RNA sequence: GAAGACAUUGUCAGGUGGGGAGUUUGGCUGGGGCGGCACAUCUGUUAAACGAUAACGCAGAUGUCCUAAGGGGGGCUCAUG
RNA sequence: AAAUAUGUAAGAAGUCCUUGUUACUUAAUUGAACGUGGACAUUUGAAUGAAGAGCUUUUAGUGGGCCAUUUUUGGUAAGC
RNA sequence: CACGGACCAAGGAGUCUAACGUCUAUGCGAGUGUUUGGGUGUAAAACCCAUACGCGUAAUGAAAGUGAACGUAGGUUGGGGCCUCGCAAGAGGUGCACAAUCGACCGAUCCUGAUGUCUUCGGAUGGAUUUGAGUAAGAGCAUAGCUGUUGGGACCCGAAAG
RNA sequence: UUGACCUCAAAUCAGGUAGGAGUACCCGCUGAACUUAAGCAUAUCAAUAAGCGGAGGAAAAGAAACCAACCGGGAUUGCCUUAGUAACGGCGAGUGAAGCGGCAAAAGCUCAAAUUUGAAAUCUGGUACCUUCGGUGCCCGAGUUGUAAUUUGGAGAGGGCAACUUUGGGGCCGUUCCUUGUCUAUGUUCCUUGGAACAGGACGUCAUAGAGGGUGAGAAUCCCGUGUGGCGAGGAGUGCGGUUCUUUGUAAAGUGCCUUCGAAGAGUCGAGUUGUUUGGGAAUGCAGCUCUAAGUGGGUGGUAAAUUCCAUCUAAAGCUAA
């Protein structure tokens, strides 16, 4: 980044040579690991597909991914969390579905 | 109840708050009972300074970012870069701070000199019992000063180019205000078919 | 000292001096702030025009930390130079020589433009300043260092 | 035995709800009430030759109407006999 | 078309002379306004009076009024 | 021919506080404010103190933001005092405070829109029966008092009620 | 059919523990109206009084699902200030915090989630003995649906390399602390008044003691105490401070470097809505119902929304003095 060094302006402040911090874990709080990996592999089978997903899923299959949003949106809470799980139907479709 | 040319006065005094006053007759007692209960912990703590070694570090804000200020602990990389280790230092009086971090070199050096300056000021007692006396200071703080880092010399040569500083200022303004717009235009530019 | 108090001049005088015709009943015109804009609207408007109403727009949440920039003129200025250091600058006054004042370590964030200074060579370093403000030391052949 | 994914219970939503709750239920005023408006107003008078001046004093009007019944110019002269 | 009431004026912040400014005004430094310099003393521009004149702050009480003379409205009139 | 008052004693009613305006006293004075806290002590006193922070030293905008000298910090009338001449009467110089007044300056608003420019930024200079709680060789800070204010049981006693 | 196991039982079973009180303060819940608004319904009064449940010597809080936007800060708490401000409010009456700053005080941490697996290493009880706030032995039982060791995000773990640093636990007596006990100067001289001397007057006294109280009136000096310390008693307590008993330990820990990893709490988070409260305002929190996630994700960034970023913390589990 480094400050322009001035008051105001895109970068305001004194550049005082920075230091690159320490790499914490914590920031990699939402660790994957091979382990919840393949954990949530397994229990995905198992249990299956929760049936408002079926309802979701085939709700792409039959009017669309633009419209099966709006659904998962008036279903979850936020925008994203809808997105990010649309999105990770068609990992479920491309699977079973195709190879 | 309203007359006169008299200021408007907000007295929120329309509850009970005669049941939530608190009178501070207790300020020279509680100052002298705070000063014995200090000079008790004292003539326990044996020849420890009270307070530990409290780090040097820059107050937050546009306002007091220009006042370097005592902190708090002394981050788990200075202390690595004094030498000793953390799950030690608390246990030799060196104030130490997991949460805090390290973006300013200056405040950096400034902080392993604070603490070269100090491994070299303990009389550590090994758990002998042989205990060498040197008898006991009353203030970490005072001992190890802070003084705001020495910005400039009193003088200097003038340096002019012409630059006015309040059109660098007033343009660097403007930079930020339609930095935006400028980068959609861009953006709405390098979209040529 | 109640010893002074006009109700010592009041006693065996009858209405303590608070009339006899219109006594001092409780709260006449409500309390506080009461009526504004009814009865007591006249020392509204006159005395304190203005006062009901919205006016601006909202700042949620408005730390007054991001607004700190005391200001400071040229008229003062020299007097952030020591006392004695002041002596020596002022008579001999030659770049090089130049005195780095710096307002903000100072405690002060804009520097304005008020009663002059004299022609002197002079550093000013200083989070923002006005048009006027470096103009004036622009004259007296000094720079303006920006700083934050 | 009857009953059966309906009842029920829970949550919101519409209806009903003086059974109940809270409260309000102008002023002036020859007592109050009714009537009125003297309550924001305007013409003349009362008003006592400056201004000001009251009564539920007197005689009336207003919450409108006007793209001309506004603005400018030209020509003209009205009611009545 | 009175009487009683009522506005103003009775000077130096003036009047007279002179001639300077202007982005106003005029056909025109014509004129307006405002000055430079100049002339003019209390018989300096009526009477009378003046326990000073001018000025700001702040605050109490009061915001039921009533009677008389004369004017005057209602009202038979009323200590209405 | 309104009400309280049979008589005496002792109780008995404009208080305290937070914040304020005026005025005055005092310290200091572009500063002021030690007393949160720390140092100290004969110890709730007294005395000593760092840093902050408060108010002030700059206003103005709704805000982004901008921010106070054409000149001896201006012209004019008036000004106490002081000064020069004069026995005096006065005449002229100087005129602070303050008053009126014409200006200049800083922000607001409405206009002007220069050299430049990531061609839309920039915003010089110049205007306005426009505006402001402004500048124009600072006056504030604190403490105490009278008086007044507000919130308070709030001068003392008193409802029917909720 | 005999013994399990699971669950449910069962007792005047072995041992425990709970209630009630107090209730200044603390922790929640519940919850007003008088009153203010000059009326009154929003609001206010007030997230108060009353009601109810629950603790301690403090409680709660408490190590970041924070503040921030800085050159960043760095648990909490309290105080000065922020500020009667930002903000809320029939934008009426009114109400009204937060970050920064200074200071007081400082304290840091621990579990779940890992093949101990060449070895349950774990603990309650019972009983004997004992050197007992327990130990040891043995026997039950708990327990593999998980107790020990290990690691808690600051990290840290496995394998590998290479060396180095560091000890632990009991007595006894000083000290530290709580309660304490006793000893510790100085006239009862003279005259006067008086029922009485402690009053007046004269002369002295000790004074680290002229605080106070008592005594037949104002008593330092009579009495007790007061002052200065002295010296004993009984507990607490190993804070420390010397000595003495044990070397506990192919015991554990920390440190460097290589590499592969590194699990991190869901009917929760969040959203919709309802009520509610807050200064919080397209919603501060809390709660009810309904939907109900994810993993370089999630929360947060005080104007809802989409897109694109950054900063910043790591929830939904726990402990802790001042």
């Amino acid at each position: 980044t480094v400050k322009t060094g001035i008051a105001i302006g895109l970068n305001k402040g004194k550049k005082v040579t920075s230091m690159t911090p320490a790499p914490k874990i914590s920031y990699k709080k939402g660790a994957a690991s091979n382990r919840t990996k393949f954990v949530r592999s397994l229990v995905r089978e198992i249990a299956g597909l929760s049936p408002y997903e079926r309802r979701l899923i085939d709700l792409i299959r039959n009017s669309g991914e633009k419209r099966a949003r709006k659904v998962a949106k008036k279903r979850l809470g936020s925008f994203t969390r809808a997105k990010a799980k649309v999105e990770e139907m068609n990992n479920i479709i491309a699977a079973s579905r195709r190879h | 109840a309203i007359s006169k040319n008299l200021p408007i006065l907000k007295n929120h005094f329309r509850k009970h708050w005669q049941e939530r006053v608190k009178v501070h007759f207790d300020q020279a007692g509680k100052k002298v009972s705070r000063r014995n209960a200090r000079a008790t912990r004292a003539a326990k703590i044996a020849p420890r300074p009270l307070d530990l070694l409290r780090p040097v570090v820059r107050a937050p804000t546009v306002k007091y970012n220009r006042k370097v200020r005592a902190g708090r602990g002394f981050t788990l990389a200075e202390v690595k870069a004094a030498g000793l280790t953390a799950a030690y230092a608390r246990t030799i009086g060196i104030a130490v701070d997991h949460r805090r971090q390290n973006r300013n070199q200056e405040i950096f050096d400034a902080n392993v000199q604070r603490l070269k300056e100090y491994q070299s000021k303990i009389i550590v007692f090994p758990r002998n019992g042989k205990a060498p006396e040197a008898e006991q200071v009353l203030s970490a703080a005072a001992t190890f000063p802070i003084a705001q880092p020495a910005t400039d010399v009193e003088a200097r040569a003038v340096q002019d180019n012409g630059e006015s500083a309040f059109r660098t200022l007033r343009l660097a303004r403007s930079e930020k205000k339609f930095r935006g717009i400028r980068e959609k235009r861009a953006r709405e530019k390098a979209e040529a078919e | 000292p109640s010893r002074f108090t006009k109700t010592r001049k009041h006693r065996g005088h009858v209405s303590a001096g608070k009339g006899r015709i219109g006594k001092h009943r409780k709260h006449p015109g409500g309390r506080g702030m009461a009526g504004g804009q009814h009865h007591h609207r006249i020392n509204m408007d006159k005395y304190h025009p203005g006062y009901f109403g919205k006016v601006g727009m909202r700042y949620f949440h408005k730390q007054q930390a991001h607004f700190w920039k005391p200001v400071l003129n040229l008229d003062k200025l020299w007097t952030l130079i020591p006392e004695d250091k002041r002596d020596q600058y002022l008579k001999s006054a030659s770049k090089e020589t130049a005195p780095v004042i710096d307002t903000l370590a100072a405690g002060y964030g804009k520097i304005l433009g008020k009663g002059r200074i004299p022609n002197v060579p002079v550093i000013v370093k200083a989070r923002f300043v006005s048009k006027l403000a470096e103009e004036k030391i622009r004259a007296a052949g000094g720079v303006v260092e920006l700083i934050a």
